[PDB]
RNA sequence: GCCCGGAUAGCUCAGUCGGUAGAGCAGGGGAUUGAAAAUCCCCGUGUCCUUGGUUCGAUUCCGAGUCCGGGCACCA
RNA sequence: CCAGGGCUACACACGUGCUACAAUGGCGCAUACAAAGAGAAGCGACCUCGCGAGAGCAAGCGGACCUCAUAAAGUGCGUCGUAGUCCGGAUUGGAGUCUGCAACUCGACUCCAUGAAGUCGGAAUCGCUAGUAAUCGUGGAUCAGAAUGCCACGGUGAAUAC
RNA sequence: UCCUCCUAAAGAGUAACGGAGGAGCACGAAGGUUGGCUAAUCCUGGUCGGACAUCAGGAGGUUAGUGCAAUGGCAUAAGCC
């Protein structure tokens, strides 16, 4: 995965997008297309609806998901068996 | 010859003897058998019973099948419980690291099944 | 009688005075200990339960009793009289040595042993309990062994609550959870 | 008890890792050697361990630092 | 109206002394053939007509009911 | 024009190849013999650290000079002694390295464990007449990184053709 | 041809091409005696073990069982060793 020393990723345009709503308050649901990035605990609590490919699929942070990938917990192709 | 719980065989040389262990591997086996000065050419048998003492005592520094299991479970479970890929395709029965599903996926998808 | 004497000299006095207790009697006593061991696959082969008798025998000195089947049940294809069971029922002195030899010896050696559950007292103060391997008893040696066949315990006492049968077998220092 | 189908009881000692050598009566006739008795068992003793410890937190923060 | 017999895999039949239903045709990969045939290899398919009972247990034994096939309904 | 996703999905059927199913072997130590090619947004000595992928200082080389780069199979000395085996590494968990703004869906590699199916394979079918078949390694193009594929190189080296 | 209930009108008995079912056996033990014992079912707890095998208790009280069809009886047991 990811080079220890290098640190986790994370874009600019979601990170000043959380930091501002840390202290904003407004809990309602974000929206962003950055599946790239890492969640650091700051982002706990709140919800982002991520780009999936079609819409945006929404997702509450908990603290067990930080060192995960946020595209992890959304789908990508639909799938229901045959 | 009954280490952390289970029984292990004699008549095998220690390093093999040790890896019957759920966490035991060739390395974790010669280290241990460094740390307690017992070389790789004897059994378990011809062995007193204080080297078969430090020997466990050296092995309870490690994780084994009581907590190694637990540890494994734990983490598919909180996976599955959080909902991200891997534990969606550990719950599918699927590859998880990243694999074919089209074709050569038998040892996730089980035996072959037919319509 | 070890554990009786132990039993006799420091467990009556805790029992009483965490029960107000008036009289020795109304201290819960340990009646019996029964092992049963269920062996339904001795249709195929009688030896398979002959076999079971010697191992429950080698685990407490008793010949063990060849129960038989109280009716006759078609889902598992059995018929009215057909031994599919070994039981052994110990009192006295042989039930102390083998309460302190389980609990000194045999319940550490179980594989992956985390406690013993408290809720096993079905609402009358006996205690049941059950083990999936045998060879933990060290009267059973590895390289003679025939296949794995567990049994279920049972602590037949006095006690007329679940509280009182757990607070008799902490008083004996039994592995609780 | 009936004389001649019961197996021999005799006494026997059973010598631990720990040095805490008891004497219990028992039908294997040879001596016993034991490993884990009851006082030298993780569980009677009370060092038990878990599985939890924290979680992701403690980890993220001690491996990245901004 | 009366009596006898049968009801079983997608079709045609066998079987069963109470406990464990088979055969052929057919169907699904596959093999050969340029491709279909034909042939070969690998396979699996039944709640044994319905209902109520003796039984530990019924597709089997018993009593009723449905459908079908068959034999009679004569002396006036 | 841009962001994300997809071209890597999955109850399946097919072809082409890799690893194997083990003693003509696996594993440990020691020790010989090559050929042909690439290198300037590059090849990257020696030394230090990390068990290891690799990290740091930093020479040399536009190349019969220096690097890639130790050739392996092979031989000697030992162990395993025919078992799902000290064979098989699939899959999985954790901890990591490198490139790349950015390795979740999808890169490669390292370590600690986990050690499935498989014990020579049905009808049928494929390649080969000599340094060929079989087997063992090496290099290069593609490429910031990503081949068991492709293109070439050599080492051991057959049986049979009425 | 023989056995059980109803029709059979509270003694016995009492018919129909009346309504419901059985028998043409078995056992040297399934007989006699002595000694001892009481279940069907449900609930709770316990390893494989599942609605139901075996083991512990509790509720229940003949709602089981009778070698067989039915009726009348069976705890002093006629039931179970
Ligand atoms: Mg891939
Ligand atoms: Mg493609
Ligand atoms: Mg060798
Ligand atoms: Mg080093
Ligand atoms: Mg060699
Ligand atoms: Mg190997
Ligand atoms: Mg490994
Ligand atoms: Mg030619
Ligand atoms: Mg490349
Ligand atoms: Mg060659
Ligand atoms: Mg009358
Ligand atoms: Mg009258
Ligand atoms: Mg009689
Ligand atoms: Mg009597
Ligand atoms: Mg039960
Ligand atoms: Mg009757
Ligand atoms: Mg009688
Ligand atoms: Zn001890």
């Amino acid at each position: 995965p990811r080079s220890l020393k290098k640190g986790p990723f994370i874009d600019l345009h979601l990170l000043k997008k959380v930091e501002k709503a840390v202290e904003s308050g407004d809990k309602k649901p974000l929206r962003t297309w950055s599946r790239r990035s890492t969640i650091f605990p700051n982002m706990i609590g709140l919800t982002i609806a991520v780009h999936n490919g079609r819409q945006h699929v929404p997702v509450f942070v908990t603290d067990e998901m930080v060192g995960h990938k946020l595209g992890e917990f959304a789908p990508t192709r639909t799938y229901r068996g045959h | 010859a009954r280490i952390a719980g289970i029984n292990i065989p004699d008549h095998k040389h220690a390093v093999i003897a040790l890896t019957s262990i759920y966490g035991v591997g060739k390395t974790r086996s010669k280290a241990i058998l460094a740390a307690a000065g017992i070389a790789e050419d004897v059994k378990i048998s011809e062995l007193s019973e204080g080297q078969i003492d430090t020997l466990r005592d050296e092995v309870a520094k490690f994780v084994v099948e009581g907590d190694l299991r637990r540890e494994i479970s734990m983490s598919i479970k909180r996976l599955m419980d959080l909902g991200c890929y891997r534990g969606l395709r550990h719950r599918r029965g699927l590859p998880v690291r990243g694999q074919r599903t089209k074709t050569n996926a038998r040892t996730r998808k089980g035996p072959r099944k037919p319509i | 009688a070890k554990l009786h004497d132990y039993y006799k000299d420091e467990v009556v006095k805790k029992l009483m005075t965490e029960f107000n207790y008036n009289s020795v009697m109304q201290v819960p006593r340990v009646e019996k200990i029964t092992l049963n061991m269920g062996v339904g696959e001795a249709i195929a082969d009688k030896k398979l339960l002959d076999n079971a008798a010697a191992d429950l025998a080698a685990i407490s000195g008793q010949k063990p009793l060849i129960t038989k089947a109280r009716k006759s049940v078609a889902g598992f294809k059995i018929r009215q009289g057909y031994p599919i069971g070994c039981k052994v029922t110990l009192r006295g002195e042989r039930m102390w040595e083998f309460f302190e030899r389980l609990i000194t010896i045999a319940v550490p050696r179980i594989r992956d042993f985390r406690g013993l559950s408290a809720k096993s007292f079905d609402g009358r103060g006996n205690y049941s309990m059950g083990v999936r391997e045998q060879i933990i008893f060290p009267e059973i040696d590895y390289d003679k062994v025939d296949r794995v066949r567990g049994l279920d315990i049972t602590i037949t006492t006095t006690a007329k609550s679940d509280e009182e049968g757990r607070a008799l077998l902490a008083a004996f220092d039994f592995p609780f959870r | 008890m009936k004389k001649d189908i019961h197996p021999k009881y005799e006494e026997i000692t059973a010598s631990c890792s720990c040095g805490n050598v008891m004497k219990i009566r028992s039908t294997v006739g040879h001596d016993l050697n034991l490993d884990v008795c009851s006082k030298c068992h993780p569980f009677f003793t009370g060092k038990q361990r878990d599985v939890a410890t924290g979680g992701r937190v403690d980890r993220f923060n001690k491996r990245f630092n901004i």
